[PDB]
């Protein structure tokens, strides 16, 4: 009677959610978080400092849109995070409330995008480790998660590892090729433009 | 009022044009009085107050009490016809309504700015009126720098040209998401 261990797909755009050894992400909630900020001044030099228990009265999730006294700020920007704080304020609150899963006692799986710099991937593994003592943790790329899915499509009995990757995201997509598991190094490139861009094009047009 | 009043000595002014030129009049030789009954008092004896303006046509106007007629108002609104109070009962009042230590400050320190109290004197009448209706027992000071009409202008540039403040601004992701009424929260 192992406890399975716990499942996340973090990301610019909806952030998947959701527990392994399941056949349908439970949870798919955008990245929007709310907070209690509002008009200061000075905003350099305390970005927010929440008095007494002011600094958790925030709401997460598509609940948080229909706030209308807060700010909706998306902490992702196309894989790079300028302030992470609210990122930790949201795993928090992900793990405890919808998750409901103890860090002590769970293995947390975590995907970024292939760009995101040594030093991200370096200090948020610190943060996790230092506040939620998970035992264990694992970050890799998605398009091998991607290829992986793929089997489903037909004939998942018929081992085939070779192929490639486009994925999309809401401010990235990327192309990934796989050789028989092993993944070509060099030959990644990161696009810029991806399925948000296109939405302010629409807006701007329309307007 | 400088319109109307300039109906009353003879000379009459109506369209937009004519509005500049009083405007450029009022720029030039308008002046406030210390003691307005003592002005008025010197004026019965006309024959060192009047001054003359030419024209663009070459006519020439003579001007006498509307020279410090028309910035009194601003200390009697009556003449106007509003019921109100002058600037100085208004700052009065604004600074009675504050913490009673804070008027000690908000006393020792009074800026002034605007393109409408350029007018010689304004200070020292201000001045004057604060102590009187001020407690005679601390010193009131004006600060009238020479350069109050771009002192707003100033005062932006170098705002904006404060580090701290590279972040405060407004960007258009968030416009990108809701209705400006982003603008009150923030950026206020
Ligand atoms: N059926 C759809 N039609 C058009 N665009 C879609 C559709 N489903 C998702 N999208 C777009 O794809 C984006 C989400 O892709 P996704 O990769 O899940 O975000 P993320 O990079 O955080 O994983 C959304 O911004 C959305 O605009
Ligand atoms: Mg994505």
């Amino acid at each position: 009677g192992r406890l399975p261990a716990c499942v996340v797909d973090c990301g610019t755009g909806y952030t998947k959610l959701g527990y392994a050894g399941n056949t349908e992400p439970q949870f798919i909630i955008p990245s929007c978080i709310a907070i209690k900020e509002s008009a200061k001044v000075g905003d350099q030099a305390q970005r927010r400092v929440m008095k007494g228990v002011d600094d958790l009265d925030f709401f997460i999730g598509d609940e948080a849109i229909e706030k209308p006294t807060y700010a909706t700020k998306w902490p992702i920007r196309h894989g790079i995070v300028e302030d992470w704080d609210l990122m930790e304020r949201f795993m928090e609150q992900v793990i405890f409330k919808y998750l409901r899963a103890e860090p002590e006692d769970h293995y947390f799986l975590l995907t970024e995008p292939p760009l995101n710099t040594p030093e991200n991937r370096e200090y948020t593994a610190e943060i996790m480790f230092e506040s939620f003592n998970v035992p264990g943790l694992y970050i890799a790329v998605q398009a091998v998660l991607a290829l992986a899915a793929s089997w489903t499509s037909r004939q998942v009995g018929e081992r085939t590892l070779t192929g490639t990757v486009i994925d999309s995201g809401d401010g990235v997509t990327h192309v990934i090729p796989v050789a028989e598991g092993y993944v070509i190094g060099s030959c990644i490139k990161h696009i810029p433009i991806a399925g948000r861009d296109i939405t302010y094009f629409i807006q701007q047009l329309l307007r | 009022y400088l319109m109307k009043i300039l109906t009353e000595r003879g000379y009459s002014f109506v369209t937009t044009a004519e509005r500049e030129i009083v405007r450029d009049i009022k720029e030039k030789l308008c002046y406030v009085a210390l003691d307005f009954e003592n002005e008025m008092a010197t004026a019965a004896s006309s024959s060192s107050l009047e001054k003359s303006y030419e024209l663009p046509d070459g006519q020439v106007i003579t001007i006498g009490n509307e020279r410090f007629r028309c910035p009194e108002t601003l200390f009697q609104p009556s003449f106007i016809g509003m019921e109100s109070a002058g600037i100085h009962e208004t700052t009065y009042n604004s600074i009675m309504k504050c913490d009673i230590d804070i008027r000690k400050d908000l006393y020792a320190n009074n800026v002034m700015s605007g393109g409408t109290t350029m007018y010689p004197g304004i200070a020292d009448r201000m001045q004057k009126e604060i102590t009187a209706l001020a407690p005679s027992t601390m010193k009131i000071k004006i600060i009238a720098p020479p350069e109050r009409k771009y002192s707003v202008w100033i005062g932006g540039s170098i705002l904006a040209s404060l580090s701290t403040f590279q972040q405060m601004w407004i960007t258009k992701q968030e416009y990108d998401e809701a209705g400006p009424s982003i603008v009150h929260r923030k950026c206020f």
